[PDB]
């Protein structure tokens, strides 16, 4: 599953949750993936893609909404992006993920 | 003179209870409600 | 306990003609009439008041300097800071898709 | 005290003090029980 | 296996250089099982006994942790740091900062240094001395008591945005009712991911209270294993002190630590029998010293490595109950049972190390002593009960005692004042059942610290006056100080006008209670009536 490697990341690895952190992170350059919620506006979705183009930072287009992401990751709050700045013990950038 | 040492410890144990059994009860409560919350805005 | 009543030709109680009591140099009671408050300018996208620009009657505009009435900011007085923020990127990004849907279009037509 | 707990300032500052002294209580209150 | 060479992560060649200059000979069963996770995306709640390689257990993953992430590099910052440690003592964090700097001795050169900072509360360094050096000296391993370290943080000059790895030593006494104030604040201040690592010897106890630090990925860790004598005395309390004596003089020993509930029952006895071996009452080549957390940090370390350093006899509180080991230590004395029962563990457990021939021993009330033995069989601890002979005492000891309090006014005083603080000392006892204020032998206690009147307490009034038949009056009473002589003779010269300026507010308290008209109303009506009938039924 895609839920389990984003719960060990969660656990074990090093993460931010939230689109302005996810921003500030792309712009330090120090994302290794972005996982982007379904529920997620139109206009803030394009400006994260630009975004990660620049960076070429790889995306992951989340199959659900922003509540689904956040039970996801483990947070019982919605949570629209979660950018991944190190996988940890997890193997989710391994498998492409 | 031990009587209220015996009153205070059944007290005590008495609101021990109480206070596990509505812990219990508010946990399960605010669970389903935050499920529900979460799952209403579709 | 003075009782005091209208001053000009209405004698009803519309919104036109409303009355305030006020106790003049004379040391009596007398009525005044208030006139309509003003309403803050509103953005033209959101409808959310205009921050940095006074509130005045439509006629009371004509007479202050354009600094009361404007913001430095490109479509200040018209529309608000995040209002202007969203088009600007909007625009960016709008533009920046014409280019690429423009790149694919020459790519899948040179194929012929 | 929203949900009318405390009726004036006398209870609401007793409930307070009652709370630290069962919260100093709880811990050994077991071990106290299953000594007798 | 219990090999180094055989771990799952091939340990640094300068860490593994310092471990064999140090030795050790192999590593212990809680380093072999907390280093691997510990550096290895895992949180860690280690529970074991004292003396069994923690320390390094939770230091070798820090460094380890420090080399991978870069830490010791160009490109970390300035007025960052990596990892933080935080213990209840200051000679614990110490102590734990010099088995850091003992590790990074064989550090090698030629690349770039990592250095560890100490933050404790000295008179010899304000806060603003610790930034500056802070900043100077840039380190990257913090150690410090939570006070300090808490007011560290708090200044804007420190930023601990890169911090990566918090390790708490005594996590159990750290999460405690009193600690857990600083140490929210102190976690809250730092970024929430992380890697934390929780050591204590009674981890178990602080159950729930774990979640509180903010674990992420944790493996709790157990690990358990007749080395020392646990034995108790039930004795009258007036002769509690006499018994010390009677074990220091006679017992067989190298070191003794007396345990006193109070910081200045620790003076005020040190003085007292620092007194009683003027006058050759006991007869021993003993050292006597004294040891409580109240005192200058200079003068607690100066005091504490004079003891580490030949028979010696030492007053402390409970500041060097936990942690800290004093090597040759056989004998351990508790004059009250702790507070807590918790730390009776810990203060009873300086010995026994490597099975060593130590005892420790209690001391009982005689009211409720019958409570306090099943309390700790429940809790898996036998004490065996030894008989004493108080040797020494006929007619004479309080006496003596009282006879030296009415040299020096200053001795009356902290006569009294340990006394009043034991009291209240009692008063904020766990386990109410079997330490009960009403059964406590007041005159007893008294009668144990020489003094000779009891001083008014709600305890005294209610559940219980000239202790020396014949009373003494305090105006003929001399302060032996010239500067404070002078000061009491005006205070008594201006008897009647302090008395006036209480007795003022008195009334005004009594017109600013509730409904004080009312009350004086409802006396006026009880008063009138009393007095008619007073004479009408004799009428
Ligand atoms: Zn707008």
């Amino acid at each position: 599953s895609i839920n389990q490697k984003l719960a060990l990341v969660i656990k074990s690895g090093k993460y931010t949750l939230g689109y302005k952190s996810t921003v500030k992170s792309l712009r330090q350059g120090k994302s290794k993936l972005i996982i982007i919620a379904a529920n997620t506006p139109v206009l803030r979705k394009s400006e994260l893609e630009y975004y990660a183009m620049l960076s070429k930072t790889k995306v992951y287009y989340f199959q659900g909404g922003n509540n689904e992401l956040g039970t996801a990751v483990g947070k019982l709050f919605r949570v629209g992006v979660v950018s991944i700045l190190e996988a940890g013990d997890s193997d989710i950038l391994t498998t492409l993920a | 003179e031990e009587e209220q040492i015996e009153k205070d410890l059944q007290g005590l144990q008495e609101k021990q209870r109480l206070n596990v059994k509505r812990e219990r009860r508010r946990k399960n409560e605010m669970k389903q409600k935050e499920l529900q919350r979460m799952q209403m805005n579709m | 306990a003075q009782r005091v009543t209208f001053r000009r030709r209405n004698p009803y109680n519309t919104r036109s003609n409303k009355i305030k009591v006020v106790k003049t140099p004379g040391g009596i009671l007398r009525a005044q009439h208030v006139k309509k408050l003003a309403t803050r300018p509103k953005c033209g996208d959101c409808g959310s008041a205009l921050q940095g620009i006074s509130t005045l009657r439509p006629r009371q505009y004509a007479t202050v300097s354009k600094t009361h009435k404007t913001v430095s900011r490109a479509y200040g007085g018209s529309r608000c800071a995040n209002c202007v923020k969203e088009r600007i990127i909007r625009a960016f990004l709008i533009e920046e898709q014409k280019i690429v849907k423009k790149v694919v279009k020459e790519q899948t037509e040179a194929a012929k | 005290s929203k949900g009318n707990a405390f009726k004036h300032k006398r209870a609401l500052v007793e409930h307070i003090i009652q709370a630290k002294a069962d919260a100093q209580r709880e811990k050994a209150l077991n071990e106290e029980a299953e000594a007798r | 296996s219990l090999e180094w060479d055989n771990l799952g992560f091939s340990l640094l060649p300068w860490i593994r250089t310092g471990l064999d200059v140090m030795g050790f000979e192999t590593m212990t069963p809680v380093q072999a099982s907390t280093i691997p996770m510990l550096a290895g995306n895992k949180d860690v709640v280690v529970d074991s006994v004292t003396g069994s390689g923690k320390t390094a257990a939770f230091v070798i993953p820090v460094l380890e942790k420090v080399v991978k992430e870069e830490a010791n590099t160009s490109k970390f910052k300035k007025a960052h740091f990596h990892s933080l440690i935080i213990a209840p003592t200051r000679e614990l964090s110490r102590q734990i900062e010099s088995v850091v700097l003992s590790f990074l001795e064989h550090y090698p050169s030629d690349l770039f240094p990592i250095k560890c900072q100490l933050l404790v509360g000295t008179n010899e360094a304000t806060v603003r001395d610790d930034v500056s050096n802070f900043l100077r000296n840039r380190p990257q391993i913090l150690i410090g008591t939570p006070g300090r370290v808490l007011d560290f943080l708090q200044m804007p000059a420190v930023k601990t945005s890169a911090c990566s790895m918090v390790v708490m030593d005594e996590a159990d006494r750290l999460l405690d009712m009193s600690f857990i104030k600083d140490t929210e604040k102190i976690l809250r201040l730092l970024p929430k991911q992380r890697r934390t690592g929780l050591f204590s010897a009674t981890m178990r106890s602080a159950g729930s209270d774990i979640f509180k630090t903010g674990l992420r990925n944790p493996v709790r860790i157990t690990v358990n294993s007749s080395s020392l004598k646990l034995n108790y005395c039930v004795v009258n309390p007036a002769e509690k002190l006499q018994l010390l004596v009677s074990i220091l003089n006679n017992y067989k020993f190298k070191k003794c630590i007396v345990y006193f509930p109070t910081c200045v029952s620790v003076s005020y006895f040190y003085s007292f029998i620092q007194y009683l071996g003027k006058r050759n009452i006991l007869v021993n080549e003993v050292e006597i010293f004294s040891l409580h957390g109240k005192l200058q940090t200079s003068a607690r370390t100066k005091t504490l490595t004079a003891f580490t350093d030949s028979n010696s006899v030492l007053f402390t509180t409970d500041v060097a109950a936990r942690g800290i080991d004093i090597p040759d230590v056989d004998l351990v004395i508790q004059l009250d049972p702790p507070t807590n029962t918790d730390m009776f563990m810990h203060r009873c457990g300086r010995t026994g190390r490597a099975n060593r021939v130590g005892k420790a021993i209690t001391f009982l009330n005689e009211g409720r002593e019958e409570d306090f033995i099943p309390f700790m069989q429940v809790k898996n601890v036998e004490l065996e009960e030894l008989d004493l002979e108080v040797k020494g005492i006929t007619a004479n000891f309080y006496e003596d005692f009282r006879n030296w309090i009415l040299e020096d006014r200053d001795r009356f005083d902290k006569g009294v004042k340990a006394y009043v603080a034991f009291i209240k000392y009692y008063s904020n006892h766990s386990a109410t059942s079997i330490f009960r204020l009403q059964s406590l032998d007041y005159v007893g206690i008294a009668k144990l610290y020489g003094l000779f009147r009891l001083p008014r307490m709600p305890e005294i009034t209610k559940y219980l006056n000239w202790l020396v038949d014949p009373p003494v009056n305090m105006d003929e009473y001399k302060y032996k100080d010239k500067k404070r002589e002078k000061e009491r003779q005006e205070t008594l010269k201006n008897i009647s006008l302090i008395n006036d300026k209480k007795k003022l507010k008195s009334e005004l308290k009594k017109k600013n209670l509730a409904w004080s008209d009312k009350t004086l109303t409802k006396e006026r009506k009880l008063e009138r009536k009393e007095k008619m009938s007073l004479k009408r039924k004799a009428i």
